[PDB]
RNA sequence: CCGGGCACUCUAACGGGACUGCCCGCGAAAGCGGGAGGAAGGAGGGGACGACGUCUGGUCAGCAUGGCCCUUACGGCCUGGGCGACACACGUGCUACAAUGCCCACUACAAAGCGAUGCCACCCGGCAACGGGGAGCUAAUCGCAAAAAGGUGGGCCCAGUUCGGAUUGGGGUCUGCAACCCGACCCCAUGAAGCCGGAAUCGCUAGUAAUCGCGGAUCAGCCAUGCCGCGGUGAAUACG
């Protein structure tokens, strides 16, 4: 084990944080686990909807959500029924002015995050893992990546031994800072076990 | 007369200095050009393991990043526009006199 | 050791019943769980029982042990040696 | 028993020695940092996705 | 043996050669022949009788000294291993007293390896 | 000395005795045994006895496997003697040319 | 009329300040002689004009600032080695093959984890 | 190093005669990068060879470097299966850095109580032919003549 | 030396002050 | 320090800069040696960065998670004790065995950091640890802060010592509800081993090794001689 993050290994060359705020010492920790709290409760709710980045402003007692997903409507319900249920609910854990707004993803086989959940998804539908990840990867690059590596570890198909499956088509390049990749992890839940699903999606460099 | 500017980027902090040493340089008249203060730096050091391999570390920074601005000759048609201010969010404004 | 500007720490529940004991006539074999107390002059002539963490060790107190503590009399480590 | 101890480090205490820090993340209460309240792995974590402002990979 | 009672070097000076005797370290070498004006320079090869008897006469009658400081030193740990006090323990073991481990080192205490 | 570790097990010192019986052996070639080292340890097929001692010409690093931990115990030092005789005479080999 | 260098060492930054004279030598308040008192390596600094013959044509005025007794020397060695050059740029020749009108990066490597210092790594028995 | 040789550090003339030799003999008198105490005990040194024996400290301390040298030495390699002792010349460098060791080495050896009379007398003897550090050489010396037969093996 | 806490060289060590070493 | 100023130093953001670009030569070429310019030259020095895989490596005790197991107890609260035990054995370190040293007094020269029940100037009490006053600083302002080695002068005189600072007695400080087990520090006294270390073995190629001090995280305090950083002084050697 020896890879670093690729998102982490990025930040602020081709990567932007999830939580942009200043704040002084003594309240640094205490923004920071609103920001944890709301994104629990969120990734839990947003799930169904295609959630990828939750980008977190904060002024002063106000704090902007934005919410970037696949099927925006999901979020907003209809006319907004489900947009203003969710800043009622939120208001109640941010105890102050929390706007929110709903983003579209434009293309979800272009967003790792997305990618990563879908294949995380059939493995639990009990799906051919290696014919999977290929799919994934083919989908990716059908969208116009310049590159994909999806990455599948744990009890495949449920065998006692554990392994790592993975297909990569294309260019990833993840020593070069200047390579726009997309980064996404997923936790397929079966009944034998954990299999941890990576996804790199490579869009391409500046 | 006093405006400090602290932040973590500082692609935001300098941006944002600039948005003011422009805003009350048309509105008059004197506006004393931003000066970087020293950051201070806050240190991380992690062991990359969970577990034991004490020998392995990560290094971690957390940056502060400080400007300073004087307007110099007041004239309270600055300290108007001044009032509603496009700072972005990752900025902390101080105003002293 | 503590400072001379503080006072000489007795958990004060202990405390209570030596100054009781004094009064009535003293004395009953008293249980405590004070190794932290210091042994006082009201103290001296009883016997009480200090917890070890195992057992409470019945020590009896002279004039000479004023200054300490209960626990210096009650030790925790069974020890008898190598071989 | 852990749970258990997560939700004793919350409670106020009888005497404010038997103050200690824990993770508000995971529970753990070595290697616990007073500036995020996050013990050293879940603020590797954490920096690694990039959910702490301003955090970033230290080079020099 | 003059001062005292135990033949302090002459060659010496004399703030040094008073820290040979039990009781006597180097702040009780400045105390002495500041007391007393004496040079704390000057040989104890260079005492006049005066001086000599000056400096033993103070030195004896303020502090407890050789053989009666070394009998309330063995007085006071006899008395902690009478009490049965748990500092009285490790003197009644050879074990030392103020805390330190034992699992390793202490070697002061216990003396040189006791192999198996 | 020798040291004698029993991973994740207890042993008797009847056992810890035995080991230094065998280790014994290694005796044979007169040369000197620096501080060996015996781990003993137990996986789900059987016993696992490592070991590491250093002499004046080398290292010996050598692991044994068994059911029976006795029989994991000999075959460690059936190893370990070959390393050392091997260590003691492979000079030879090319005094001439 | 006057005539400045800027000189740096490891943590040492030296402003020296070149005036025609006789050649008293000011650093920091003090005499040359006074503020590097006792220190051999000190004589080192006044070289640069030894390869051009201004022993006592200027005198000197040098602040210093930061690091140590011996980088502040060598600063201090450099900017006079630079305030000469302006003040005559055919200077180089006699003073740039002899080293002098350049400065040396060599500054303390940074401390790393897992060794002890740079590159002192730790103590380990193999076996 | 295996890939190419090592270049040899060339070091500033000291400040006092303007040495480069001086220099290296300051460096190897240099403890715990003390550098102002290993100058001061040279040219201590220097002001004692003057006071006891009135001639040039400079001509003294080098002279006392050439009777040093150890012209040729034994290296050792093992030819078959056994260790011989073979004769080889020595390069100037090596020479110098030899010289320079055994004096600091040998003067350390000394009786005498402060340093600087202690590499002032070793670098007095060593001008004429005498002291530890000499007889250092010699052996070296006779060590290598004692096993000629074995020249042919140098390489 | 630096283990001897009576000494200067002793506190500075340690990182406290005294007779030996005073403020 | 006031006036005045951004020159300089600095601070911190954006750029320029080095490419075998030029010259000499060997080259088929790629490159190699040598030269000039230049602050820097052939990756400029250090960093971040770790391929498919290996060790059925490490971690179910950071977290997650399959399954097996406990349910007035294998869960939960508490007081106290233990994790600090000590015939021994190994690993990592600190301080040393002294004169290129030890002590005292006086006197310079850093960097990176940290600091609103925090950092504490300065005053007073105490030999001191520290305590009582009390100003400043949301901190390029005020503070921790003295950097130490070094420099000047004086003591020591080769001795188990003015080396070394272990061990123990007695007396105090402070944190803390509480220092017996089991805290750090101060003061008096005690003043051990150790006279440079067998077999064997570690590190380091340049601002490196060596040596000197400073800071930080954790933290009421602290067993830190640990760790992560910071600068000061500053080597030896590489035939192969
Ligand atoms: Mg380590
Ligand atoms: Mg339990
Ligand atoms: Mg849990
Ligand atoms: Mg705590
Ligand atoms: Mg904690
Ligand atoms: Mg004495
Ligand atoms: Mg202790
Ligand atoms: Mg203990
Ligand atoms: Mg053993
Ligand atoms: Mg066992
Ligand atoms: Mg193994
Ligand atoms: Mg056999
Ligand atoms: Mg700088
Ligand atoms: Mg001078
Ligand atoms: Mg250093
Ligand atoms: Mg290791
Ligand atoms: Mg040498
Ligand atoms: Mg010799
Ligand atoms: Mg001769
Ligand atoms: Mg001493
Ligand atoms: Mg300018
Ligand atoms: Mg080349
Ligand atoms: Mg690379
Ligand atoms: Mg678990
Ligand atoms: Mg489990
Ligand atoms: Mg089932
Ligand atoms: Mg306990
Ligand atoms: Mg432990
Ligand atoms: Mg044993
Ligand atoms: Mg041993
Ligand atoms: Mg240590
Ligand atoms: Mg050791
Ligand atoms: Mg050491
Ligand atoms: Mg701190
Ligand atoms: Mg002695
Ligand atoms: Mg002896
Ligand atoms: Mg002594
Ligand atoms: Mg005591
Ligand atoms: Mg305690
Ligand atoms: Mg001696
Ligand atoms: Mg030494
Ligand atoms: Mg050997
Ligand atoms: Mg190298
Ligand atoms: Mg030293
Ligand atoms: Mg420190
Ligand atoms: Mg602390
Ligand atoms: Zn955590």
């Amino acid at each position: 084990g020896n890879k670093i993050h690729p998102i982490g290994f990025r930040l602020g060359i081709t990567r932007d944080w999830e939580s942009r705020w200043y704040a002084g010492k003594k309240q640094y920790r205490h923004l920071l686990l609103e920001d944890q709290r709301i994104r629990g409760l969120l990734e839990k709710e947003l799930y169904s909807a295609g959630l990828a980045r939750v980008d977190i402003e904060r002024a002063a007692d106000n704090v902007a959500v934005t919410v970037h997903v696949a099927k925006p409507g999901v979020v907003i319900g209809r006319g907004g029924e489900r947009i203003r249920v969710l800043r009622e609910e939120l208001a109640k854990l941010t105890g102050k002015n929390v706007a929110l707004n709903v983003q579209e993803v434009q293309n979800p086989n272009l967003s790792a995050p997305l990618v990563a959940q879908r294949v995380a998804e059939q493995i639990e539908r009990r799906f051919a893992v290696r014919r999977a990840i290929k799919q994934a990867v083919q989908r990716v690059m059908e969208s116009g990546a310049k590159g994909a590596k999806v990455i599948v570890s744990g009890r495949i198909g449920g065998a006692e031994q554990a392994r790592t499956e993975w297909a990569a088509q294309g260019r990833v390049p993840l020593h070069t800072l200047r390579a726009n990749i997309d980064y996404g992890f997923a936790l397929a839940r079966t009944t034998y076990g954990v299999l941890g699903v990576k996804a790199y999606i490579f869009l391409g460099e500046v | 007369i006093r405006i400090k500017l602290r932040g973590f980027d500082h692609k935001t902090l300098d941006a944002s200095a600039q948005k003011i040493v422009e805003a009350a340089r048309r509105s008059g008249a004197q506006v004393s050009g931003p000066i970087p203060l020293p950051t201070r730096v806050r240190r991380f050091t992690v062991i990359r393991g969970p577990f034991k391999h004490k020998d392995s570390r990560e290094h971690f920074e957390l940056r502060t990043h400080n400007r300073l601005v004087d307007i110099i000759n007041p004239n309270r048609k600055t300290i108007e526009q001044l009032m509603t201010l496009d700072l972005p969010t990752g900025v902390e404004i101080e105003i002293k006199t | 050791p503590r400072s001379l500007k503080k006072g000489v720490f007795v958990d004060d529940h202990l405390l209570e019943k030596v100054l009781e004991l004094n009064a009535k006539g003293e004395k009953r074999l008293i249980k405590t769980w004070s190794r932290r107390s210091t042994i006082v002059p009201e103290m001296v002539g009883h016997t009480i029982a200090v917890y070890n963490g195992k057992q409470h060790v019945p020590v009896y107190i002279t004039e000479n042990m004023v200054g300490h503590k209960l626990g210096e009399f009650a030790p925790t480590r069974t020890y008898r040696g190598h071989g | 028993a852990r749970k258990a101890l997560i939700e004793k480090a919350k409670r106020t205490p009888k005497f404010k020695v038997r103050a200690y820090t824990r993770c508000v993340r995971c529970g753990r209460a070595r290697s616990v940092y007073r500036f995020f309240g996050l013990c050293r792995i879940c603020l590797r974590e954490l920096a690694h996705k990039g959910q702490l402002p301003g955090v970033r990979k230290a080079s020099w | 043996a003059r001062i005292a009672g135990v033949e302090i070097p002459r060659n010496k000076r004399v703030d040094v050669a008073l820290t040979y005797i039990y009781g006597i370290g180097k702040a009780r070498a400045k105390e002495a022949l500041e007391k007393t004006g004496i040079n704390p320079a000057t040989r104890v090869k260079d005492l006049t009788e005066a001086e000599v008897v000056r400096l033993r006469e103070y030195v004896e009658n303020t502090w407890k000294l050789e053989g009666e400081l070394r009998a309330e030193v063995a007085a006071n740990i006899k008395r902690l291993m009478d009490i049965g006090c748990y500092r009285g323990l490790r003197h009644r073991r050879g074990l030392p007293v103020r805390g330190q481990r034992t699992r390793t080192n202490a070697r002061t205490r216990k003396g040189p390896r006791k192999t198996v | 000395t020798m040291n004698i570790t029993s991973k994740q097990m207890e042993i008797t010192p009847a056992i810890r005795q035995h080991v230094a019986d065998r280790l014994a052996k290694l005796e044979k070639w007169q040369t000197h045994l620096i501080n060996p080292h015996i781990i003993l340890s137990k996986e789900p097929q059987g016993f696992v006895a490592d070991a590491t001692i250093n002499t004046p010409n080398g290292v010996l690093v050598a692991s044994g496997k068994h059911e029976d931990m006795y029989t994991a115990i000999n075959e460690l030092i059936n190893k370990l003697e070959r390393q050392l005789n091997k260590l003691q005479h492979k000079g030879e080999a090319r005094r001439a040319a | 009329e006057q005539y400045y260098g800027t000189g740096r060492r490891k943590e040492a930054v030296a402003r020296v300040f070149l005036r025609p004279g006789n050649g008293k030598v000011t650093v920091n308040g003090q005499d040359f002689n006074e503020y590097f008192q006792g220190l051999v390596r000190a004589v080192a600094a006044l070289e640069p004009l030894r390869a051009v013959d201004a022993l006592g044509h200027f005198d000197a005025y040098i602040t210093v600032r930061g690091g140590g007794k011996s980088g502040q020397i060598d600063a201090i060695k450099l900017g006079i080695a630079r305030a000469l050059v302006q003040y005559n740029p055919d200077y180089r020749a006699k003073l740039k093959p002899l080293g002098f009108l350049t400065r040396d990066a060599r500054v303390v490597e940074r401390k790393k984890y897992g060794k002890h210092k740079a590159r002192r790594a730790p103590q380990y028995s193999k076996r | 190093a295996r890939r190419r040789r090592a270049e040899v550090r060339q070091l500033q003339p000291d400040l006092v005669y303007g040495d480069v030799l001086v220099t290296a003999f300051i460096n190897k008198i240099m403890r715990d990068g003390k550098k102002n105490l290993a100058a001061r005990i040279f040219y201590d040194a220097c002001k004692i060879i003057q006071e006891k024996t009135g001639q040039e400290p400079l001509k003294v301390f080098k002279q006392a470097v050439e009777n040093v040298k150890p012209r040729m030495e034994v290296r050792s390699r093992r030819v078959g299966g056994a260790n011989y002792q073979v004769p080889m010349e020595v390069s100037p460098r090596r020479q110098q850095s030899l010289a320079l060791r055994w004096l600091v080495q040998a003067a350390n050896q000394r009786p005498e109580r402060r340093a600087a009379v202690r590499i002032a007398h070793e670098l007095m003897d060593a001008a004429e032919g005498k002291g530890g550090a000499v007889k250092k050489k010699e052996d070296v010396e006779r060590m290598a003549e004692a096993n000629r037969a074995y020249a042919h093996y140098r390489w | 030396g630096k283990g001897d806490r009576r000494t200067r060289r002793g506190k500075i060590w340690r990182g406290t002050y005294g007779k030996y070493r005073p403020r």
